[PDB]
């Protein structure tokens, strides 16, 4: 006996099991939220006042903890997939789960070493991928047929989530999104603004790019030619170069005279910032009444508590400078545009800009009920926007419903024809895990699963290569026809991920633990 | 046979959700119309209450289980929406449940019922709507007739001839003909002890409960003022961190009475330089609203001061004034006023209130307060939550137009006609809703039941009816029978029973794509 | 004191009990011995979790009591630190040093005769060993050049650097040739730091022949970089602890006034000081300031408006790294800055590398370095963190062929061959000493054995093929298909362990085996 402290140890029979194990109670957080029907899962934490509901397969495997510390390694990798990619969380997460699933069964009944069925996935995966871009189509040319594909990705990504509701208008909202981007895939040019007050089919795309602050106590509703210099300094009774003189006085009015001497200082202060030829300016700090005045004085357009997100995205759209300080009128980037006015979206102040620099952006602009509401509508048009975005620089595609699944295991399944003895069941187990996709999905969506995969199986098979399900019918259609596609990028990276995630457990079979703390 | 081992079993949780939802359901049905029955609850502090109201039932009921408590908050909705149907947007809830619990049973996949559920709302929904009698806000007497049936209801319904015009012309002053929501917390009852229930009355800008001035200097009254809303104290300095003040004689009194009130006549003074003529003060029990010495100097300034404002007059007056709080006297300014053409103190039978008149202020949003009076608590508690039922029918009739027969009749009516017409649908869809229609007639199954009546003659009469029949026909517990409840003045808003279809259909819908339940920790 | 709640084990029983608690210990670490070892996940003390092969990590974060147990820590922390390489072997040869032990000892072998005639084996596995080493660095420079960074190859191969490891190969042999001169042939191992940082992918490491610092400059408008200017003596550098600045507390001040004389002299002090302080960086002659402490607002200026770039917040280890690579110094005050005192170097810039706003800040000579840093990219935590301690391992490796030019072939080829030559001197004894060199034999086939098993390979027919081809064809090593390459015969694949190395294997695991086997008596008291 050794060890002790009360630590944790397992060995080959037990760390072994317990790595595929909880992989498996992992796939069991997610395997639900598989589809535009999959099922939801209730979530409570021990003070039971924040009960909720979601199919999100992210927020599940991030809220609910596991205490099986294999699993606590998938569920990481998850977390990558859904932070870094934005999408495939739930498809990695299965696939994961499955294709370990199946290896559990290759070492206890099959007699595969843990390393043959390593490379016997590798092998397998690399078929899988290569059916992948075999399959795969684009249309780079005539921009009317990739305008549509974006539509049809984007209904696809807006799957599962509430805004699936209302699709057919939010397909167009974040299509629209991403081509009037014309330039950068990074998202931080695109907004999202939540409204209370309407339905989610009122959401509109302005490209004005609308900001949920207004500038000025009593100043002009609408700034022409406008000079944007952005600010991050404490501009609030700032003594300059007068540090350490104190204000005692035996009376108010003693007082009062002193406090003047605040006012002159950053008076000097408030007109070194107007020496930069400015016509606005943006403070990330809150401005007081004296340097509120002071600007509104010599004709400076005031807005405070510009936070740091607020900052970050004037710079991506006028052009500006933060200036932390501003003891010389040089050095400094000074944005612009041609018109500030202040607009009213839904009786709620905002701004709206016309005429910025080299401008990229927009505003996608939610109407919602319940703040809940409004918040998935936000994350899902993130992360439809993300594919979306992605695809404007990986412009092929491929067929979803369990097509591009079926036409993977297929590859899958051919390779298995000319390989070696120990690494045959391998290569098929992981063929058998591609197919649990669509049987999953017809599952969650109430239909027979064993009639629909196994007929769409001898579709695919037998040539036919562009059905899939039909989880609106209960049938299976020619994926074409009904317009669901998915992009390459994800296909590979869903492939890629599901196949190393499987790896990282099964070059597992021993968990060491330290003293506890 | 031999068929799916069923090892995994989801089907466990489904079925304690129903079971759980179902039986908040079954408790709340012995309760549904004026002859229901009532229930007891013995609360946590030892308290024994009654009540037959669903939604101070679902409430106090303490419902534990997680899914359960979701039926709770389907009385909320109900109520935010519509503001009545609280309990029958619940029952409707567990007889659906129910037909999902056989439909299970029957081999149906619950994402196959929820989603064959929601059409055959959408189809309800469409039926209730066309069968509706159509109302406009132009007709005032229309209006007042749909007021004073709820109000038939109440404890002192002598008076409904005056509660059910004063509500609707409450929402008239607001509301135009051509309206689609019209938010009644824009229409704010106040309560006085004193007067009697007709002696009521609306005012513009706003009713307080709280008097003004008494002291001598006192204004009293103020024609053309500007008013703001104070969150912060006028008091002398009292700070909380340890302090201390020696006095050994009258001379040294002298100096710190200076300097209390030096501190105060600076507040007062900058009140005044920002030409503010009434100060409407946020109640707080921290330091004194604004204290005696305040009030000399403020008299003089011919300001008035109204104190102990509850935060709801506040939020109501920062609309119906125009005017914006001021969270310190160091902020205090014309620009945080609003206007008025007449501040007053009313002393009818001992009431003392401040009112406001006469905004005309840019900022003014379409308000109006009412004066609720009353001899005793039961008075003016009753008038106003009669008031308050009251302006949620008119509510209602502006949101979606027109009334239907209570009695169960939409119910019986939209059942008995999905039933005919599902028998054209294919597969799950004729089957499942055949399961949704019979679910609807818990309601008029269970107002037949709570009134005395045999369940099984009322239904069967109120089947043969409507087939020959129309939408007027239902159940009447006054005359104990099935009869024209149109005729007998039993209506209830369309958006009633619309909102029932719907949120039936959102609950169920919610209750049966739990598969599990898991916990955050 | 408190002779009781203790525990003891002597005698017969105890020789059984210590061996099976070796034997549990390998049992673990067994698994991970080869390049297709499997790995572990080992939770920290706050149950962070983390997952590795290697031996010499999952050792040190194995916590036992085991007190024999401890004896074989001890043994793998003497190889990490002398060599680097053999850290999961010599713990599994001494384990199967042991489970011969308790054999030789049931048939009646004393403990004693055990420990001779192992020793007596080692010193017949070594002197075989001997004959079948060659060199690396003899002849043409070229062919050592071109062994040393395949031998870094193959030792890249056993973690997830193995995907890109071209790229760690050339770093390791970059790194171990700059800090060493080709006549002496020694390597200070502390001259080759390991840095990296989370992002980007580990094919976009590189090695870096100067400093790099993790700061930022102290104001956003300065300088980003000084150049050599057109000819002139390169940068100077001016490394304090202290900065240029009248320094000022951050607890309390406790300056007290005793006149409004006074009072207007002591702000305008601080003012003048500041100014002061920044002329004195100019009277010394630098042109980048590295202080360990920030810069207020006026030095900023300051120092921006005499063009004297800056780096604030830096911190002991990094003033240390460019007071060395300059052949400088840190200075602890201004007064002593001069040409004597600054450092010097050829360039010193800021550089980003893609999208990671790190910006970190490379202090270059452009010529031969004292030191170099290691620099690790990758997507994650564990993967820099891997990948680093992948060059960790390389570098050892080279470390060793530099130091010592003779290797042999791996893969247990040299186990078998060692092996071979004790069995057949074994039938030479004629006396009982026979028992202990036949078990020391068997001992060290478990190693072969293991690569086997840990390969999914049968350990029987591997072994028994071993050793025919070294009896029936040529003594040459012959390897394991450990790697999945076509055939066995490692001259042909490039597997090679230093001669150093698998000497200090087999003497170190035999050594520990009698550390071991000499223990008749254990006792444990508690722990305060």
């Amino acid at each position: 006996q050794i060890f002790g402290d009360q630590v944790t140890e397992e060995r080959a029979e037990n760390a072994r099991l317990s790595a595929f194990v909880g992989a498996i109670a992992v796939g069991d957080l997610v395997k639900s939220t598989l589809g535009p029907k999959g099922m939801d899962k209730l979530l409570q934490s021990a003070s039971s006042n924040t009960c909720m509901v979601t199919n999100d397969g992210a927020t599940i495997l991030k809220s609910i903890p596991l205490d099986n510390p294999a699993a606590k390694v998938l569920v990481n990798i998850s977390k990558v997939q859904d932070d870094e990619v934005g999408d495939g969380t739930t498809s990695v997460t299965v696939l994961s789960a499955e294709l370990l699933r199946e290896a559990e069964k290759l070492i206890d009944q099959s007699k595969i070493h843990p390393q043959t069925i390593i490379e016997g996935y590798r092998l397998a995966s690399a078929a899988a991928l290569d059916a992948l871009t075999k399959a795969a189509v684009d249309n780079s040319h005539d921009k009317t047929m990739f305008r549509e594909d974006l539509i049809h990705i984007a209904k696809t990504t807006l799957s599962s989530k509430i805004l699936s509701q209302d699709k057919d208008h939010f397909a167009e909202l974040a299509t629209n999104a991403i081509l009037r981007l014309k330039g950068s895939t990074n998202l931080e040019h695109i907004q999202i603004i939540k409204i209370l007050g309407g339905k989610l089919s009122d959401s509109f795309l302005d490209e004005g790019f609308i900001l949920a602050k207004k500038f000025g106590n009593n100043q002009p509703k609408r700034i022409e030619n406008a000079k944007i210099l952005i600010a991050n300094t404490t501009l609030d009774t700032d003594k300059v170069k007068i540090f350490g003189t104190k204000f005692k006085v035996d009376s108010t009015a003693k007082l009062a005279q002193l406090e003047k001497a605040e006012r002159e200082k950053m008076k000097n202060k408030i007109a070194k910032i107007s020496k930069f030829g400015i016509n606005t300016f943006i403070n990330r700090q809150l401005i007081y009444d004296y340097p509120e005045q002071l600007f509104t004085d010599l004709g400076i357009n005031s807005i405070e508590h510009a936070d740091f997100e607020g900052v970050e995205r004037l710079a991506l759209v006028t052009g500006g400078e933060v200036v932390s300080t501003f003891d010389e009128p040089s050095k400094c980037k000074l944005g612009e545009c041609d018109v500030i006015e202040e607009i009213m979206l839904g009786e709620q102040p905002f701004l709206k800009f016309s005429g910025c620099k080299a401008g990229e952006a927009c505003t996608i602009v939610l109407r919602g009920a319940t703040d809940q509401t409004l918040d998935e509508a936000e994350r899902s048009l993130h992360d439809a926007l993300s594919v979306l975005s992605q695809t404007t620089k990986e412009t092929r595609t491929v067929l979803g419903g369990g097509c591009a699944e079926m036409v993977m295991s297929k590859a899958v399944d051919t390779e298995a024809q000319n390989i070696d003895g120990k690494k045959s069941l391998a290569v098929e187990a992981f063929a058998r895990a591609l197919r649990q996709l669509p049987t999953i999905l017809a599952d969650n969506a109430g239909f027979d699963s064993s009639e629909l995969v196994s007929k769409l199986r001898s579709s695919i098979y037998n040539g036919i290569s562009t059905s899939g399900l039909d989880l609106n019918n209960g049938t299976i259609a020619d994926m074409r026809q009904l317009g669901i596609v998915e992009s390459y990028k994800l296909k590979r990276a869903v492939v890629s991920s599901a196949s190393e995630a499987a790896e990282v457990l099964l070059r597992v079979d021993n968990i060491i633990r330290a003293r506890p703390r | 046979n031999a068929t799916f081992k069923n090892k995994e079993k989801p089907q466990e949780v489904r079925k304690a959700n129903i079971i759980a939802a179902r039986s908040v359901a079954d408790a709340i049905r012995t309760s549904l119309g004026p002859k229901g029955m009532d229930k007891m609850i013995k609360t946590s502090r030892g308290e024994i209450i009654i009540s037959n109201d669903g939604h101070t039932i679902l409430k106090q009921m303490a419902i534990l289980h997680p899914v359960a408590r979701m039926l709770v908050e389907v009385s909320a909705a109900q109520d935010s929406e519509a503001g009545d149907g609280t309990t029958s947007v619940v029952i409707l809830t567990g007889a659906l449940l129910g037909a999902a619990e056989r439909l299970l049973n029957k081999g149906i996949h619950p994402t196959i019922i929820a989603d064959s559920f929601q059409s055959a709302a959408k189809r309800s929904v469409d039926i209730l709507l066309e069968m509706c009698h159509k109302v406009s806000l132009s007709d005032r007497e229309q209006l007042v007739r749909a007021a004073s049936t709820s109000l038939s209801s109440k404890i002192v319904s002598q008076y409904s001839s005056f509660l059910a015009p004063l509500a609707v012309d409450s929402v008239l002053k607001i509301s135009d003909e051509n309206s689609k929501n019209v938010d009644l917390n824009d229409i704010r009852l106040v309560k006085k002890v004193g007067g009697t229930i007709d002696d009521t009355e609306m005012i513009d800008g706003v009713v307080l409960t709280q008097t003004a001035i008494k002291s001598a200097g006192g204004p009293t009254r103020k024609e053309k003022a500007k008013i703001g809303l104070i969150q912060f104290q006028i008091s002398p300095p009292k700070p909380d961190t340890e302090n201390n003040i020696i006095v050994n004689d009258y001379r040294q009194m002298d100096k710190i009475l200076k300097e209390e009130r030096a501190y105060l006549l600076n507040i007062c003074k900058k009140i005044k330089k920002a030409k503010c003529n009434v100060l409407l003060i946020q109640k707080s029990i921290l330091r004194d609203a604004v204290n005696d010495l305040a009030l000399h100097f403020l008299s003089k300034l011919n300001i008035m001061v109204v104190k102990d404002i509850e935060r709801e007059e506040i939020e109501f007056l920062s609309k119906g004034l125009g005017c914006k709080p001021i969270a310190d006297i160091e902020l205090f300014t014309e620009d945080r006023l609003g206007s008025a053409d007449l501040v007053e103190e009313i002393d009818s039978d001992g009431s003392k209130i401040v009112r406001v008149t006469g905004i005309r202020n840019n900022n003014a949003r379409p308000t109006v307060s009412v004066v609720i009076r009353g001899a005793n608590n039961m008075i003016i508690d009753e008038t106003e939550r009669s008031l308050h039922d009251a302006l949620c029918v008119i509510r209602c009739l502006v949101k979606e137009r027109g009334l239907i027969a209570g009695g169960g009749a939409p119910e019986i009516e939209i059942s008995r006609r999905l039933s005919k017409e599902a028998r054209s649908m294919e597969g799950v869809q004729a089957f499942i809703w055949q399961e949704f229609a019979s679910a609807l007639e818990v309601i008029p199954t269970t107002l037949a039941e709570n009134a005395g009546l045999n369940s099984i003659k009322v239904v069967t009469e109120l089947r043969s009816k409507h087939e020959n029949g129309e939408l007027n026909d239902g159940i009447s517990v006054r005359r104990s029978g099935t009869t024209n409840t149109y005729e007998e003045h039993i209506l209830q808003p369309v958006l009633v029973s619309t909102s029932a279809i719907t949120l039936a259909s959102e609950c169920v819908k919610s209750i049966l794509r739990i598969d599990d339940i898991a916990f955050s920790r | 004191k408190d002779q009781g709640n203790k525990k003891r084990q002597h005698g017969l029983e105890a020789k059984k009990s210590h061996i099976l608690a070796a034997r549990s210990v390998a049992s673990i670490i067994k698994t991970s011995l080869g390049p297709r070892g499997l790995d572990k996940i080992l939770i920290s003390p706050d149950g962070e979790i983390t997952i590795t092969n290697d031996g010499a990590t999952i050792l040190s974060q194995m916590e036992l009591d085991n007190e024999i147990a401890k004896l074989l820590v001890q043994l793998s922390k003497s190889q990490d630190d002398e060599i680097g390489d053999g850290t999961t072997g010599v713990v599994v040869l001494a384990s199967a040093l042991l489970d011969q032990a308790l054999e030789l000892i049931q048939k009646g072998i004393h403990p004693i005769k055990i420990a001779n005639g192992f020793d007596e084996a080692a010193k017949l596995a070594i002197s075989k060993l001997e004959e079948t080493c060659d060199d690396i660095s003899a002849s043409n420079d070229e062919l050592f050049r071109d062994f040393l960074l395949r031998a870094a190859k193959t030792s890249l191969g056993s973690k997830i650097v193995s995907k890109d490891h071209d790229r760690f190969a050339e770093m390791a042999v970059e790194a171990v040739i700059n800090v060493m001169d080709k006549d002496r042939k020694d390597v200070d191992f502390d001259l080759i730091k390991m840095q990296g940082r989370v992002g980007g992918s580990i094919s976009d490491s590189k090695l870096i022949n100067g400093v790099i610092l993790d700061k930022d400059f102290s104001h956003p408008q300065m300088p980003k970089c000084v150049l050599p200017k057109e000819g002139s003596d390169g940068v100077k550098l001016a490394i304090l602890t202290c900065p240029f600045e009248p320094p000022k507390p951050k607890t309390k001040h406790k300056l007290d006034i005793s006149s409004v004389e006074e009072y207007q002299k002591l702000q305008t002090y601080e003012q003048d000081k500041f100014k002061e302080m920044i002329d004195d960086v100019k009277k010394a002659g630098a042109d980048v300031v590295i202080c360990q402490w920030g810069f207020d607002d006026e030095a900023n200026h300051l120092l921006l408006q005499n063009d004297l770039p800056a780096v604030r917040w830096v911190g002991g280890q990094e003033l240390e790294h460019i007071a060395i690579s300059t052949n400088g110094r840190i200075v602890p005050r201004f007064q002593d800055l001069s040409k004597d005192k600054l450092g010097t170097c050829s360039r010193i810039y800021e550089q980003e590398f893609g999208t990671t706003k790190d910006r970190m800040l490379i202090i270059e000579q452009s010529k031969e370095t004292k030191t170099v840093t290691c620099f690790v990219r990758g997507s994650n935590k564990m993967i820099v963190d891997e990948a680093e301690r992948a060059l960790h391992d390389s570098l050892c490796v080279v470390r060793n062929l530099v130091k010592d030019s003779r290797v042999v072939y791996g893969g247990g080829a040299a186990e078998v061959t060692m092996s071979l030559a004790v069995s057949e001197e074994a039938d030479k004894q004629r006396g009982i000493d026979q028992y202990a060199f036949r078990g020391f034999a068997q001992a060290l086939d478990t190693i072969p054995m293991t690569l086997a098993e840990n390969s999914g390979l049968d350990p029987i027919g591997t072994l028994s093929t071993l050793k025919s081809k070294q009896l029936k064809e040529k003594i040459s090593n012959i390897g394991v298909d450990c790697l999945g390459y076509g055939s066995n015969d490692m001259k042909e694949l490039f597997v090679v362990d230093p001669f150093i190395g698998k000497k200090q294997q087999i003497l170190l695991a035999t050594q520990l085996c009698r550390m071991i086997l000499k223990i008749d008596n254990v006792i444990i008291s508690g722990k305060d």
